[PDB]
C-alpha cells in the first residue's frame, strides 16, 4: 500500500 | 547588491507561491472578513443549526470513530501535499538535491504547512469548513464530548498566536520555504547543502520582515519560535492517538460532525 512519499515521489516527477 | 539579491529571491518565492496555492491567505481572510462578492458562509454553532446544514454517510462504530476521522483528514489532505510538492520545486536548490532528500524534507514538513494552512482558515470564534462555505464554532467544538472536545482546541490556541503576527501571503512563502529546508529531519543523507539553502532563506526573510512590517518588535524571533509550536502540535497528535485507544467510551458522534472533523487536521 501507498502512503505520503509515493504522492510525494509522484509530484516531484 | 547583497539585500538586492535577496529582496529578488523574496519576490521570486511570493510569485510561485502565488501559482502553486490557489487557496491563498489573503483569499480565506476576504471570506471571513466579508469584502466577498458571494453569500457569506453558513454558520454552524449548535445541533440545531448543524442539522440545518445541508450543504457538504455509513455507519461508523465508536471504537473506530476517531481513526477514520484522522484517516479522512489526512487523504483528503493529498491536494495540499501536491501542493506544497509543487511550491518546493520552485525554490532555488531545492531539485539539485539528493532525490531521496527531497522527498524526506517533504514527507516531514507538509504537516507543519498543513497548519499553517489551518491558520489561515480560522479566527479567535471558529474554522472554514466545506470549501469555505461554511463555518464551524470553536465555542461548539469544544463544547462536544468524549475526547473530541479537545481535537480543535490548542490548533486554535496557536492560530491566533500566529495570525496576530499579520503575516500576509508574501512573508508565508519565505516562512514555508525556511520550514521545508530544516537541516535536521530524520534520514537526510547530506545535511548541509540544506543548511546552506536555508540560511540565505533566513536572511531574506529577515529583511523581508524589515520591509514589509518596518514598525513590529522582534517579529523575526517571534516567527522562528512558531516553526517550535508548530512541531508540537505535529507530535502532540501522536499523544493523542493515545487517548483515544483507551478513553472512557463512548465515541459516538453525529454523521455531520464526523463529515466536519475531515475537513479539519
Ligand atoms: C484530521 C482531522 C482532524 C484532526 N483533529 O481533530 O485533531 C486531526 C486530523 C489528523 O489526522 N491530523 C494529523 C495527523 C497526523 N499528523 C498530523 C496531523
Amino acid at each position: 500500500n501507498l502512503g505520503l512519499e509515493d504522492i510525494i515521489r509522484k509530484a516531484l516527477m | 547588491p547583497e539585500s538586492a539579491d535577496l529582496r529578488a529571491l523574496a519576490k521570486h518565492l511570493y510569485d510561485s507561491y502565488i501559482k502553486s496555492f490557489p487557496l491563498t491567505k489573503a483569499k480565506a481572510r476576504a471570506i471571513l472578513t466579508g469584502k466577498t462578492t458571494d453569500k457569506s458562509p453558513f454558520v454552524i454553532y449548535d445541533m440545531n443549526s448543524l442539522m440545518m446544514g445541508e450543504d457538504k454517510p455509513l455507519q461508523e462504530q465508536s471504537k473506530e470513530v476517531a481513526i477514520r476521522i484522522f484517516q479522512g483528514c489526512q487523504f483528503r489532505s493529498v491536494e495540499a501535499v501536491q501542493e506544497i510538492t509543487e511550491y518546493a520545486k520552485s525554490i532555488p536548490g531545492f531539485v539539485n538535491l539528493d532525490l531521496n532528500d527531497q522527498v524526506t524534507l517533504l514527507k516531514y514538513g507538509v504537516h507543519e504547512i498543513i497548519y499553517t494552512m489551518l491558520a489561515s482558515l480560522m479566527n479567535k470564534d471558529g474554522v472554514l469548513i466545506s470549501e469555505g462555505q461554511g463555518f464551524m464554532t470553536r465555542e461548539f467544538l469544544k463544547s462536544l464530548r468524549k475526547p473530541f472536545g479537545d481535537f480543535m482546541e490548542p490548533k486554535f490556541e496557536f492560530a491566533v498566536k500566529f495570525n496576530a503576527l499579520e503575516l500576509d501571503d508574501s512573508d508565508l512563502a519565505i516562512f514555508i520555504a525556511v520550514i521545508i529546508l530544516s537541516g535536521d529531519r530524520p534520514g537526510l543523507l547530506n545535511v548541509k547543502p540544506i543548511e546552506d539553502i536555508q540560511d540565505n532563506l533566513l536572511q531574506a526573510l529577515e529583511l523581508q520582515l524589515k520591509l514589509n512590517h518596518p514598525e513590529s518588535s522582534q517579529l523575526f524571533a517571534k516567527l522562528l519560535q512558531k516553526m517550535t509550536d508548530l512541531r508540537q502540535i505535529v507530535t502532540e497528535h501522536v499523544q493523542l492517538l493515545q487517548v483515544i485507544k483507551k478513553t472512557e467510551t463512548d465515541m459516538s458522534l453525529h454523521p455531520l460532525l464526523q463529515e466536519i472533523y475531515k475537513d479539519l487536521y
